[PDB]
């Protein structure tokens, strides 16, 4: 989903 | 091929734009050294992304931090890594400083599994007190319970439990131009399970309510544990920037930054980092501001 969360 | 050269020197550009963007905004001149974090960026050629971020400490702005995030979906996490320590050195020799990588190292140990890396950044923060400037670096790591363990361990017990194994994944590193260095832990919830019956028990009833407020317009939220931490770092992950105000009580300071980005070409996502006791108050005084922009 965002750039710390890869989905 | 032609395409391609094209496209390169435009994402070259489209890069520094953002950075100089956010510079430009909020300090007349560059911090040094911006001008070396300006030429890794340019040295990445795959898919990134920059997240360019104000911390505001009453009416103190400060706003030369940057983060690269690599996404380059071939997943070449140790060469990445390789690329930031290079440019962490680049600014050792530049400046006339000596890192101290200590819990880097300890933490990647001799066995590191790059394949259970799922994200990977690298950046600065940097003051005009050379000493109180850092670069940065996080890790992020699915099912590798025996990396958690390690970084739990090298916390020195800013790790609040062992419990909260289960919801660590991302994990920070500052490493201070003056040779000091910190771990970060950050216990996340994503969104899906902010209504499950064991998240109210094991997160949500030890905070105030005030600190519930947000999630409703958060997709994620994450607490930072760190030694270097006065309080524990409350992250709200909002869907939409525009609702930070909302949600968040923010001072002038704060203002002028919400202001600033609300019609730049970014992102719609923000994240809002701010302490439990701010969140209390009637203004919030202390909070961290980030934003983002993507470069396929
Ligand atoms: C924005 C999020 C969720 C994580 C990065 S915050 P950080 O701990 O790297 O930044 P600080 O320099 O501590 O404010
Ligand atoms: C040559 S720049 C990399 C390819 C580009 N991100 C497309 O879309
Ligand atoms: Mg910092
Ligand atoms: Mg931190």
């Amino acid at each position: 989903i965002n750039p710390y969360l890869y989905p | 091929m032609i395409v391609n050269v094209i496209q390169k020197d435009r994402l070259k550009e489209q890069k520094l734009q953002f950075i100089r963007n956010h510079q430009q905004a909020f300090d007349v001149e560059p911090i040094y050294p911006l001008p070396l974090f300006e030429d890794f960026v340019t040295s990445i050629e795959g898919d990134c992304s920059l997240e360019a971020s104000c911390k505001i400490e009453s009416d103190k702005l400060i706003a030369s931090r940057f983060l690269l995030f690599f996404e380059d979906k071939t997943q070449e996490w140790q060469k990445y890594l390789h690329q930031s320590l290079t440019f962490f050195g680049l600014v050792e020799n530049r400046v006339g400083v000596k890192i101290n990588y200590s819990l880097l190292q300890q933490f990647l140990g001799s066995s590191f599994d790059f394949s259970k890396v799922t994200v990977l950044s690298a950046g600065i923060d940097l003051r005009n007190n050379l000493a109180e400037s850092s670069l940065k670096m996080h890790i992020r790591i699915k099912d590798y319970p025996e990396k958690l363990d390690k970084a739990f361990a090298l916390s020195d017990g800013a790790a609040d439990g062992n419990y909260l194994k289960d919801f660590v994944n991302l994990i920070g590193f500052d490493f201070y131009f003056n040779g000091k260095s910190e771990i970060e832990i950050y216990a996340e919830v994503q969104e899906d399970d902010f209504f499950k019956p064991e998240i109210n028990n094991l997160v949500w009833q030890h905070f105030p309510k005030t600190a519930l407020q947000p999630l409703k317009a958060s997709s994620l939220f994450f607490t930072g544990l760190s030694k270097a931490n006065n309080n524990p770092v409350l992250y709200y992950h909002l869907k939409n920037r525009q609702d930070l105000t909302n949600y968040f009580k923010l001072n002038d300071t704060a203002q002028r930054v919400h202001s600033f980005y609300q019609h730049q070409d970014i992102l719609p996502y923000m994240w809002v980092g701010t302490a439990q006791k701010e969140l209390e108050k009637t203004r919030i005084e202390n909070i961290r501001l980030y934003y983002y922009k993507s470069f396929k």
